[PDB]
């Protein structure tokens, strides 16, 4: 029934069926072939199984503009919730493409505000995923404001709780700016697009043809823009790096980096010598930096960041003795191990 | 043993009092005196004995069977609190089993289809609690509201909730007197407050109003915005008026707000709200108008008298199935466990007295 | 009512000058029922807490715990001043004698009042006045009423700044 | 150039009055590849953080993100003013339309091209103005151009006071 309590719960299951399902199967099908995965999906992966908590699951847009209200899909085409990565507290959102082409709305901006605040308040890192088309046209400037709340937050946090940006979908307009602020960008080839200004306009003014992958695509940002930390083969890869990068960091500016204490070998180990001889006798010749860093992080492991960008120097963090550490070294191999602006920056 | 004259005041300041039935007494002044002084004869127990504080002043936290007992209560009550407001409450950590138990389900069915009919909040508080432990403070006073200590995952937590059963489970000055201290006392020592909310209204009165509802309720709304400890809330059912802002609402700043489908949150009681909204139309046609007024009433309750209209904005973090609630409570805590919060420096804050 | 006014004036850094002529507290069945025991206390707490300069002067009879409640030095007030008029006691001489001398009073049923009245006199005569308290330093001085304005104006000059500190807490547990 | 300055202003307590005419962000490929998203984004960074008094006057077009970056309330600026002239919108009405009615516009072969012209007029009429903003309160005042000086002046006097708090950090991570 309906008046009755058994019924009142039942309606709830029925809404829940709905909110997880906000696009058409037809929005969904189209994404899926694309080579890439939905927001609930992206979420299940990043957050350890069973962990997840919904928020603002039922939240739906208050609009009038331009017919908009006609559909008021639950969850506002974001999913925002807190889940634990590897048993450390995490706060999350996934942009949903199916919905409004993953455009941003007043409720949609607020959705995010709940997640970012949960995080500053608590002291855990927020991994945010965007496949967001742009800033929803209809809302009007409301959209433009919501963005701002996010920026304003993106600053007040930056450097207290770590911000990791997963871009798996195009970002256009102000959207870009928010990752730009976030401490790391990880993005996926051929699938992730970021741009301040759209192609069509540059041609209109600058009379320049461009391709999308070229203007905004994952490889381009990574190497030439030098605003992209990482490029990943695929969507499972892009999340996997994210788990791995975080491991390295502290929950908040007020902790030490999480470390697994291990005893070191004092002894001058056989690999250790390989060092004396790495250097070539003549001064012109280049020899790999990466081997020198390898010899000195436990298990000979380097998580490189931005490998593409300014090869002049390699930047990473590796764990010594079970405490996380980070590596800036010069790289003879490429451009004779010099300084340059792409490399200083 | 009896305490008289100013002394009574030192306990007054103190966070808790326990008194032992018909052995303890408390008084500002003696019985022989009010009688010469006012002309009303009274007895020693009648004047301020253990039962009388416990219920009627609202100054005595607990009544005990016999001294051996009262001390025990003193020992159990200590256990909740931290040695001092630097350390957190000692929690002996035990992992929870999420997997929903038969006991959880019972929730699906605690709420009874009737709008009018009551349930004992006491079943809903226990369901959350480790071993169905709840330790009750001041039961005797303003039962309508139940204040408690509890543990989950081994970390002690503190309770404010509506009780339907007593006085319809709505707010009264004594209740706001009772909880509001209690939130403050918890926030003081770092103890997380779990609030379960089913309030229709705050008692209507011509005595309720004089005695100072306007000052006294507030304290409760002040105690909640003030507090920095993790505050998590469940709306069982009744939400109405100011009372919604007031118990542990997101507004004050509380972290997780959870609502059962059963739960209704609203401006006014519908019967009420319709009158004022449609006052124009029910009046128009004043024959076959009357029948219009209830049948309309159904248009408004049906539509506006559930959680989502709130949830849709987000005022409510989640709307969940009732068994679920234990689950929300453990993961929530786990996250909030480190919570921290800021304000402008002030010597003290002038909470209304 | 007074207690708020105190907490409030304290909030904003305003010196409170307090005049006390309280003999005791109201007697009512209603007064304990309502909970005078919580409610009254708020007053001690407010003065206790308050870090703004306190000056208190007692112009007439201060009896009992009530004596403490009103910006008594003991609570924490910086200067306390007493007129020759002001009488400070545990209780009104009348009870006061009742209790001390009660067995003497049964003694000799004859001339009961006379012995009883005489005594009620010896007690007020030699107790119910500032000096006993002054001796103690409970009150800084007993200063003639004419000099009362001179005492407040000066004492402010010195106390204007004064500063006090205690170990930090989020908020108080003052009884509501 | 500005974000450095806005930080430079801030370090020394010099209130910033920031005056808005932005039509958008320069188009061009060199601008993305050179890197615009990381460099520009700094301003947003400079402004959200600053603790000195902020007064922002619209005097010109404010379209697309640029509206936010330029010392908008949203970063957190305390006060915001706009002229009648000032158009604030998600985008140019010219781009704006095509995207919203895009379909409305394909169906006839003729009465199609003129139509787009009417529409761009319709959206400029109703959507290109300071007021749509005033209604949220995104902006505090719509004031006439002579007034604007009146407003900067009273507004400064008031702000002279302002301070605000954020969680402890060693340094921020502003993009370089």
């Amino acid at each position: 029934d309906i008046h009755t309590t058994a019924g009142k719960l039942a309606d709830l299951r029925r809404r829940i069926e709905e909110a997880t399902h906000a696009g058409s199967a037809r929005a969904v099908e189209k994404q899926h072939a694309k080579g890439k995965l939905t927001a609930r999906e992206r979420i299940d992966l990043l957050l350890d199984e069973g962990s997840f908590v919904e928020l603002d699951e039922f939240a739906r847009h208050r609009s009038t503009n331009f017919g908009l209200d006609a559909n008021r899909p639950y969850g506002d085409g974001v999913v925002t919730g807190y889940g634990t990565v590897d048993g450390r507290p995490v706060a999350v959102f996934s942009q949903d493409f199916t919905v409004f082409g993953g455009a941003l709305g007043e409720v949609y901006g607020q959705k995010i505000v709940k997640v970012m605040d949960f995080a500053l308040k608590t002291g855990c890192p927020v991994v945010g995923i965007n496949d967001s088309g742009g800033a929803r046209i209809q809302e009007g400037v409301a959209s433009l404001g919501a963005y701002g709340e996010i920026f304003r937050r993106n600053t007040h946090a930056s450097g207290v709780i770590p911000q990791i940006s997963l871009v798996v979908g195009p970002c256009a307009g102000g959207a870009v700016y928010s990752p730009a602020i976030t401490d790391f960008t990880v993005m996926v080839d051929q699938t992730s697009h970021m741009f301040i200004t759209g192609p069509d306009v540059i041609k209109t003014v600058t009379g320049e043809d461009v391709g999308f992958e070229e203007l905004g695509g994952a490889r381009t940002h990574n190497s030439t823009s030098g605003v992209a930390h990482h490029m990943a083969g695929d969507e499972k890869d892009a999340v996997e790096y994210v788990k791995q990068l975080l491991s390295y960091l502290p929950s908040n500016n007020l902790s030490e980096p999480p470390a697994f204490p291990e005893e070191a070998d004092l002894a001058v180990t056989d690999e250790d010598a390989e060092l004396d001889t790495i250097v070539p006798d003549s001064a012109n010749q280049p020899y790999d930096m990466h081997s020198v860093i390898e010899h000195v992080l436990d298990d000979a492991e380097f998580f490189e960041t931005q490998p593409l960008f300014a090869p002049n120097i390699l930047t990473g963090f590796g764990r010594v003795e079970g405490r996380p550490v980070g590596i800036v070294a010069n790289q003879p191999m490429q451009f004779a191990g010099c300084l340059d602006i792409t490399a200083s920056e | 043993g009896p305490c008289a004259g100013g002394a009574v005041y030192s306990p007054a300041i103190t966070d808790f009092t326990v008194m032992v039935d018909q052995t303890s007494h408390m008084f500002i002044t003696g019985p022989d005196v009010i009688k010469t002084v006012t002309g009303e004869d009274v007895g020693f127990e009648e004047l301020g004995g253990a039962r009388t504080h416990n219920s009627t002043s609202g100054v005595a936290h607990h009544m005990a069977g016999d001294e051996k007992d009262a001390v025990e209560y003193v020992k159990q009550l200590l256990s909740y609190l931290p040695s001092n407001n630097l350390s957190e409450p000692p929690a002996f950590p035990e992992e929870a089993d999420l997997a929903v138990t038969d006991e959880d389900a019972e929730l699906d069915t605690i709420v009874p289809d009737s709008a009018n009919q009551p349930y004992d909040m006491h079943s809903v508080i226990e369901h959350v609690l480790d071993d169905a432990e709840f330790f009750e403070t001041q039961p005797l006073f303003a039962p309508n509201i139940l204040t408690g200590f509890g543990r989950v995952e081994g970390r002690p937590v503190g309770i404010v909730a509506n009780q339907p059963m007593q006085f319809a489970g709505c707010l009264d000055i004594t209740a706001s007197e009772k909880a509001a201290r209690f939130v403050r006392t918890c926030d003081a020592f770092n103890v997380p407050v779990l609030t379960f909310v089913d309030v229709p209204g705050f008692l209507p009165g011509v005595d309720q109003e004089h005695d100072g509802i306007i000052r006294r309720g507030a304290k409760l709304i002040f105690a909640y915005a003030e507090a920095t400890v993790p505050l998590i809330t469940v709306i069982t059912r009744k939400a109405f008026g100011g009372a919604y802002a007031v118990m542990g609402s997101k507004h004050l700043g509380a972290d997780l707000n959870l609502a059962w489908p059963t739960a209704q949150i609203a401006v006014m009681g519908a019967q009420g709200a319709v009158n004022i909204l449609h006052r124009r139309t029910i009046a128009d046609a004043g024959d076959d108008a009357e029948a219009t007024r209830a049948r309309l009433i159904q248009e408004y309750e049906d539509a506006l008298l559930n959680p989502y209209t709130a949830a849709e904005r987000g005022y409510v973090d989640a709307v969940i199935m009732p068994s679920d609630t234990r689950r929300h409570i453990v993961r929530g805590l786990r996250q909030l466990r480190t919570k921290r919060e800021s304000l402008p420096p002030k010597k003290h804050g002038n909470i209304p007295l």
